[PDB]
């Protein structure tokens, strides 16, 4: 039954989620794994849908990780979708500053993608600018990949001059 | 619109 369970998170399905999960005794099936190993929270980060997720932080799931080190709010975040978001950040706050196996952050997916509004959101709540593996602050990422929307916003904000003092000298890259 | 429709869709004799 696991099966139906990802295919009705993964699409938003609400009815049939609240459906399988009228059982509150085994959380087995709740916080089970993936191919890809990934929980139904994570399928319901990915594709955006908020009322899933909040069913399902309602009904109680472990904030795991990938086999790639993500979470649901990396996933909500390389998607841009604010209310998943918004939701993930409403719950807890001791899961923004989470490292992926490759040291970006949920900052870091939601610039590269060049998702304004996800920025502005991660960055009026405290985001811990961190650097990456390749010492890449979210700045940086979002350079690379010419998101004009994304820079301009991080000008527009207050914490500017903070993001402008982390780089690495040595770094022949990311000058 | 498209995600709406998989959202609302009827699935019987497919599930599973």
């Amino acid at each position: 039954k696991k099966s139906p369970l990802h295919f009705a998170a993964s699409y938003g399905r609400i009815n049939t989620c609240q459906r399988l999960l009228q059982d509150i005794s085994d959380t087995r099936l709740l916080n089970e794994g993936d191919l890809h190993g990934m929980t139904p929270l994570h399928l319901a980060a990915k594709n955006g849908h908020d009322k899933v997720v909040q069913l399902l932080l309602k009904k109680g799931a472990l904030f795991l990780s990938d086999h790639n080190g993500w979470t649901a709010l990396h996933h909500a975040s390389m998607g841009g979708y604010t209310q998943t978001m918004k939701v993930i950040l409403d719950t807890n706050l001791k899961c923004t500053d989470r490292l992926d196996e490759d040291g970006n952050t949920a900052l870091h997916f939601a610039a590269r993608e060049g998702h304004a509004k996800a920025v502005a959101l991660l960055l009026s709540h405290n985001a811990d600018i961190v650097l990456n593996k390749q010492q890449a602050s979210f700045l940086h990422l979002a350079l690379h990949n010419k998101r004009k929307e994304v820079v301009l916003t991080i000008i527009r904000s207050k914490r500017w001059d903070e993001c402008l003092k982390i780089f690495s000298h040595n770094s022949p890259g990311n000058k | 619109l498209i995600k709406l429709i998989i959202q609302k869709m009827e699935i019987i004799s497919e599930t599973e």
